[PDB]
RNA sequence: GUCGCUGUAGCUCAGUUGGUAGAGCAUAGGACUGAAAAUCCUUGUGUCAGGAGUUCGAUUCUCCUCGGCGACACCA
RNA sequence: UAAUAGAGGCGAUACCAGGGGAAGUGAACCAUCUAAGUACCCUGAGGAAAAGAAAUCAAAGAGAUUCCCUUAGUAGUGGCGA
RNA sequence: ACCUGCGAGUUAUCAUGUCUAGCAAGAUUAAAGCAUAGAAGUGCUGGAGUCGAAGCGAAAGCGAGUCUUAAAAGGGCGAUUU
RNA sequence: CUCUAGUCUGUUUAAAAAGGCAGGGAUGAGCUGUGAAUAGGAGUGAAAGGCUAAACAAACUCGGAGAUAGCUGGUUCUCCCCGAAAUGGAUUUAAGUUCAGCCUUAUUUUAGUUUAAUAGAGGUAGAGCACUAAUUGAGCUAGGGCCUGUCAAAGGGUACCAAACUCAGUUAAACUCCGAAUGCUAUUAAAUGAUGAAUAGGAGUGAGACUAUGGGCGAUAAGGUUCAUAGUCGAGAGGGAAAC
RNA sequence: GGGACUGACACCUGCCCGGUGCUGGAAGGUUAAGAGGAGAUGUUAGUUUAUGCGAAGCAUUGAAUUUAAGCCCCAGUAAACGGCGGCCGUAACUAUAACGGUCCUAAGGUAGCGAAAUUCCUUGUCGGGUAAGUUCCGACCCGCACGAAUGGUGUAACGAUUU
RNA sequence: GGGUAGUUUGACUGGGGCGGUCGCCUCCUAAAGAGUAACGGAGGUGCGCAAAGGUUACCUUAGAGUGGUUGGAAAUCACUCUGUAAGUGUAAAGGCAUAAGGUAGCUUAACUGUAAGACUGACAAGUCGAACAGAUACGAAAGUAGGUCUUAGUGAUCUGGCGGUGGCAAGUGGAAGCGCCGUCACUUAACGAAUAAAAGGUACUCCGGGGAUAACAGGCUUAUCCUUCCCAAGAGUUCACAUCGACGGAAGGGUUUGGCACCUCGAUGUCGGCUCAUCGCAUCCUAGGGCUGGAGCAGGUCCUAAGGGUAUGGCUGUUCGCCAU
RNA sequence: CCCUGGUGGUUAAAGAAAAGAGGAAACACCUGUUAUCAUUCCGAACACAGAAGUUAAGCUCUUAUUCGCUGAUGGUACUGCGAGUUCGCGGGAGAGUAGGUUAUUGCCAGGG
């Protein structure tokens, strides 16, 4: 009969579902561990190499682990730290 | 003819929180009180409600001068 | 006989502060030098309504 | 919160689409009856709640407030 | 009146469509809400019934209806209480 | 009343913890289809989906950082140590 | 022929409302046969909350239905290890529930607990009148009235009514110039050996009772009521207090 | 013909319309839907260097004006539901108070009855009945807390009623 | 619009009802850390202040005595002694001379973003806080100021209003709306707030339970009640005690009215009368005594003694009581 | 170094009262209000300007401890624990009594 905790506390806002841009994270360490020079890291190759699942098609590239191999990228978003490191190693970046 | 009274406030838990000779670090509360039952000595400060707190790490000590008790950090 | 007034930044018009003031004691137009956080600078605030 | 309004003599009430400050009651004085009453007569009783503007001048005209209103809608 | 044709009632304490439609309860009361379009009643049929060939979905480019798997206990909704 | 029988934490799903078994930054299919025989099996096929792999914030957005604010200046939540 | 005042029997009755003595009406608002009509929130009622199939302050049967119960009762084989609580907070709560406290299992962690020594803060017991009040007897003496050279001028006799002051002597949970013993906190050294703590799974409990001290209320009555410390029972068999 | 209350008969049935009902009456105060669209808002062809403004169309809205009953309001009605007071002083002893003053209300209980199927104190007080009567009968009135169609006071006859 | 329908109508409580109370603050109870209950003992409170806040600087009351126009016990002025007893908006407590008290000048820190570390704590919450960036007030400066000497003056969530920001914007661009920041509206006072919206009767009652809880009895207790006893001022012509003994003091009895709620509510039948009794002695009669203010008769008081006996009627349901014999 | 003045440290009052002593320097009294400064009137205080005079007061020192303050040793109250019971072990006031007490000290400036 005491007012429960979830009724003493207030609410905070909407959930913004139905409008999320949800999409898969892939890290530089993963790319280093799985790929090699010269091919195009993109939807098709990450899907067949089992870094993502073909439900999502808007990949983002994050910067955990280190990458050493010159590669070409065809992705949808990229973090500033990751693209700096990747340009420094000498790859190429096309945003799709 | 019922009782005209029966009314008491919540106990406020005053008193000395760290005993003389104990080791405290900066910001500790030492005494909670109404009024300067204990006054401030070296390296302590007084809050707006006369709380005694430690401005630096050290060991609490109580001194007496002219019958008044002073709290210090040494 | 005490009402909740609001202190308004002169040069922006934002209702930065709210305070209490006793009507029927001054019925003047209280002015207070208050710090207006929009400008990072103190300025003049005037009494005004709440609702 | 909103709507319809008022505040003018001690009380009640006019107040004219702007150039009056009064009407009735009461107060005080004279007269009358044996007094109390009732005539009759005189006589005071105002920033016309405050301010700004309209007018050549504003109780009045508008607006902004002050205090008091009647009535209506919400009220976690 | 005449002429034909088809109906009437039962079964199936099952299923289906339409019409009417509760309350015991839960919300530790209770009135919104819940139970629930459930129980029951009534009218119609069938071997299935109903629905069905977009004045549809919905931001994907699909292409009638119906029944499973998932989306998902998510989006929303609620004295934002249950 | 005595004696003898009957007479009470079960089942289906979801949440979470433990044990066992397998695989492993991956784990796993659901509905369903074919083959076989009639033998409500078991063998393949089925990756649609679900849970992990990145978090913070109301959210945009940015991401091993992010939110609060001009301030990593200090904190809240993170973490590099799965 | 119809009804039942009074009384008795009956009362595990012959009878799920009768029987024996009797009593009231008995040409009428009478009694009775055979049909028919009015149905559940409705009927009927010369009015009793009466009657409607022996049950009526809302009939019976079936269905919702295995309705809901913070309430009562019941819940079946064995052994080993550990082992409570009846408190605090909140509550349309006081016989309920929930969190904390107390228990258990698993992992991790290592530092409770009792002394001794040193050093700390109280205001209790006790005591005291220095503060706030109460109060005893003398001394002193304002002030008030009594009496007297009286006007009511300035006066004088003071049995008293008595402030303040002095000496002596008392009272106090809401008085304190003072003030222990135990208890509490910090450190160290010994002593005891998993009794501490963190995370996670599962709880139960939240009606207590008496005894030895300190109290409040009561009537320094209660096996009374309400708190604090410890013990026992609770959950503890055995010996003693004759039983207990 | 329906409803309400009272209940043969005899004598009677007093006062109060404030409260709440019922009946009648609209002068106002207030008031819904419907009409009425002051004005405000979103969109944009265009204008504006552009914002801003922004015609028309399409939408979301809303005030002033109009408006019924009801309520407030104005009366009537008690054989409508109901109500029907206190204090103080006063005479050729003592006692009481015919009388007077005062406060308040819509009005303050008339006739009759009264320790009653009503009276707590109470087994009130006096008389009758009994050798002895908390019951009974006849009165007194200090009616805790009678009272006039929820009828008042009586009444011949009647009662498986009570005393 | 009770014609009809669905419901509400609190809890604590030495049973319940009636009454009182419900949040917060101060003191005592509280047993010298903290905490600690009762329908235990005393009070306050739902604010006030544009200064009665901030800062700088300077000052010190009340009381007693004393000298003074009215002026008196006491107004204002001066001195002595006393040394906070005064005064701090508001209850009380703890504090307050360096004053937190009094006065004056300037002024708005009655600030934005934060906050190491803590106190208290079931939780939700509440409280203190050095120091840092921005920008002020006072001050020469050091420094102080994030309201008030401190502790009460308060109210969760949901819903809605107002201002700002421009985050979300159901195809796109807007917009309605929402989110964010600032902030307003609850005697939700039963004050951790069951609904936006709520009073009674049941003796016509019913069901689930309780001796967790009352009425009749048993038990504990003895305030009250009853029976004595201690002290003896007195009354009694004198003479405390022949007799009565006031004012007080100490006990027992368990019968009266009560207190407590320990047994019993899946039942312990309640007042009188009838019938039948049995026991106690604190003795009404009969029996044996002591003393009398006992001439005799008849008594008064006290002691021993329970063998037997201890009336019929009127009124009332009565026990009781009155009345007649 | 000592005196004087200033400024601290260690706390038991380092408290006031009365009497006596001095004053070279130092301190203070004291003098004028005119300039800047101050009082809810007053040069009292504060402030500025100075050297006529004095221990009178303040100040330092010396006194009977006159008031205050402090105060043992024993004993008592009280108290933790205890199979000793008004007893066994340990802790131990307040009041009173005998007393005591008119501080001590660091480093800066002046000159002894």
């Amino acid at each position: 009969g005491q007012t429960p905790l979830y009724r003493r506390l207030p609410r905070k806002g909407f959930s913004n579902s139905d409008y999320k841009l949800e999409y898969a994270i892939v890290n530089l360490g993963d790319i280093d561990k799985k790929f090699k020079d010269g091919q195009v890291v993109n939807y098709d190759t990450l899907l067949e190499n089992k870094l993502i699942k073909k439900k999502n098609k808007k990949i983002k590239i994050l910067s955990n682990g280190k990458l050493t191999k010159k590669v070409s990228f065809e992705v949808s978003k990229i973090s500033k730290s990751a693209e700096s490191l990747v340009i420094k190693i000498g790859c190429t970046i096309q945003l799709v | 003819g019922s009782s005209k009274n029966g009314r008491d406030s919540i106990s406020k838990r005053l008193g000395v929180k760290r005993s003389g000779g104990q080791f405290v670090k900066a910001g500790e509360i030492i005494v909670r009180q109404r009024g300067t039952k204990f006054h401030k000595g070296k390296n302590v400060g007084l809050g707006r409600d006369y709380t005694i707190f430690a401005l630096s790490s050290g060991k609490v000590e109580f001194k007496t001068l002219k019958g008044r008790k002073y709290v210090s950090i040494v | 006989a005490v009402e909740l007034i609001s202190l308004i930044c002169e040069e922006t018009g934002i209702r930065n502060y709210t305070t209490t003031k006793n009507r029927r004691n001054k019925q003047e137009k209280l002015e207070l030098m208050k710090y207006c956080p929009k400008l990072r600078k103190h300025t003049l605030h005037k009494e005004g309504k709440i609702k």
